[PDB]
C-alpha cells in the first residue's frame, strides 16, 4: 500500500494514479497534473477503449511497485473505502461506499496484490457495480456493468 | 399475314435471359433462406 | 405487373423465414442468464452483447 | 426462504415471476400483469417451446438479483412448499405437495443460487414427478415426465 499517487488539479484531487509491476496505471477519464514531479514528465499513452493512461516507471528509482496477479477467484477483497465481493462478473460495494473523485483506487487480494482499479460504478440500489479495468493471462480488459458513472 | 400468329404461349424472344436471371436470383435467395431456416430449425429440434 | 408483384412478395417471404430464424436460434441465448454468445454468432445473427 | 426476490403477477394468485441472474423469468402457461406496476411493462421475450419467458432487469433491482448456478449434484434441494430431491436426473416431491397455482417457485441449492424452475409435474402414488426448466452451461433446457399438467 501507499504507493498511489492523487492526479491533482487546481484546487481538489480528481482520481488516483496507482503504480503496478513497471507502469504507471492511470485512468484516462480523470484529468489533472499528478502530485510527484518527475511522475507528470513522463510520457502517458492513451487508450479510450480501456480508458487508461500508462507509462513506465522510472524502476531504476522506483522499486516499490504493487504487486500483481491475474487470477480472479469468487470471494472478497478490500479497496481501502470497504471490502470488495466478487460474483459473477460484477464487483459489487454498498451503495455509499463508493464517491466521485477517488477513480483510479487499487483493489487488492488476500495477499496484497491488486486485480482492478475501479473506473466507476453504478448504484443498483442495495449494492453498486463496479466498472473495473483487469487483466486476464494475457491482456487488459475493461468489465462496464450497465448504467455506470465515472468516478 | 403470310405467317401464323406469334404463338399461343411463352415464346418470347432471347434477351428473355433478363427474366432467367432475375427469376434465379430470386429464387438463390429464397433457397438461401430455406435453408437457413431448415438448418436453425434442426439445430433448435436437436436441442431438448 | 404480376410477376413483379410476386418476386418482391418472394423476397418478402425469404426476409421473413430469415427473421424467423433468427428469433429460433438466438431466443435460447437470451433466456439464459449469464448471456455467453460467442462473438462469431452475434456477428452472424447480428446482435451485440451487455458489455460492449 | 432466507431471501425475496420473488413477485406475482395477477390479482388471482396463479404463477410467480423471479430476478434470476441479469432476467426476470416467468412461465408463458400463466397470465397476468407483474406486480410493482414496472416489471410488467419490460419488453418480454417468450417461448413456447421451453414455456419460458424473460427481460432484462432494470438497474434499480440488480441488488435483488439472485444468485444462480447450472450444477445440479444428485441430492435434496428446498423450495416454498417443503424440500425436493433430485434423484435420479428427475425432480420428485412428496404426492399432494404441489398444486396448481405454484409454477414460478424457484428450487435452490443449499447455497441459496437458482438451479431450477417448476411449471408442474405429475404423480405416481406417494411421490410426484416435477416439470422444471433449468440452464445448463450457456443453454437453458426444460425436463417433463409423463402425464404431467401446467400449475
Ligand atoms: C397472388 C396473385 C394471384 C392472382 C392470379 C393472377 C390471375 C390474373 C389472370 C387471368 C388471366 C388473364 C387472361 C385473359 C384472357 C385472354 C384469353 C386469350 O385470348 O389468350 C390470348 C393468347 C393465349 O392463347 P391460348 O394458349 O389461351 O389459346 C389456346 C386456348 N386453349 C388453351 C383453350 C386451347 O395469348 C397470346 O397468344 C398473346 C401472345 C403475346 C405474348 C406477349 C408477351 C409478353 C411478355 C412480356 C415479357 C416482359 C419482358 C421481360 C423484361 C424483364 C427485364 C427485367
Amino acid at each position: 500500500n501507499d504507493c498511489i499517487f492523487e492526479v491533482k488539479h487546481e484546487g481538489k484531487v480528481t482520481g488516483y494514479a496507482c503504480l503496478v509491476g513497471d507502469k504507471v496505471m492511470k485512468p484516462a477519464h480523470v484529468k489533472g497534473t499528478i502530485d510527484n514531479a518527475d511522475l507528470a514528465k513522463l510520457a502517458f499513452k492513451r487508450s479510450s477503449k480501456y480508458d487508461l493512461e500508462c507509462a513506465q516507471i522510472p524502476v531504476h528509482m522506483k522499486s516499490d511497485a504493487s504487486k500483481f496477479t491475474h487470477e480472479k477467484p469468487e470471494g472478497y477483497y478490500n479497496w481501502h473505502h470497504g471490502a470488495v465481493q466478487y460474483s459473477g462478473g460484477r464487483f459489487t460495494i454498498p451503495t455509499g461506499a463508493g464517491k466521485p473523485g477517488d477513480s483510479g483506487r487499487p483493489i487488492f487480494d488476500n495477499k496484497g496484490r491488486v486485480v482492478a482499479i475501479v473506473l466507476g460504478g453504478a448504484n443498483e440500489g442495495a449494492r453498486t457495480a463496479l466498472s473495473v479495468v483487469t487483466w486476464n493471462k494475457d491482456i487488459v480488459t475493461k468489465i462496464t456493468p450497465e448504467g455506470a458513472e465515472e468516478w | 399475314a403470310s405467317h401464323t400468329t406469334l404463338g399461343v404461349q411463352d415464346i418470347s424472344v432471347t434477351a428473355m435471359s433478363w427474366v432467367q436471371k432475375i427469376t434465379g436470383g430470386v429464387g438463390l435467395v429464397v433457397a438461401v433462406a430455406a435453408l437457413i431456416l431448415i438448418v436453425v430449425l434442426c439445430v433448435s429440434f436437436s436441442r431438448h | 405487373s404480376v410477376a413483379s408483384f410476386v418476386l418482391l412478395s418472394m423476397v418478402g417471404v425469404a426476409v421473413g423465414m430469415c427473421m424467423c430464424a433468427r428469433r429460433r436460434c438466438i431466443t435460447p441465448y437470451e433466456l439464459t442468464p449469464g448471456a455467453t454468445v460467442p462473438f462469431l454468432l452475434s456477428l452472424i445473427c447480428c446482435i451485440r452483447t451487455a458489455k460492449a
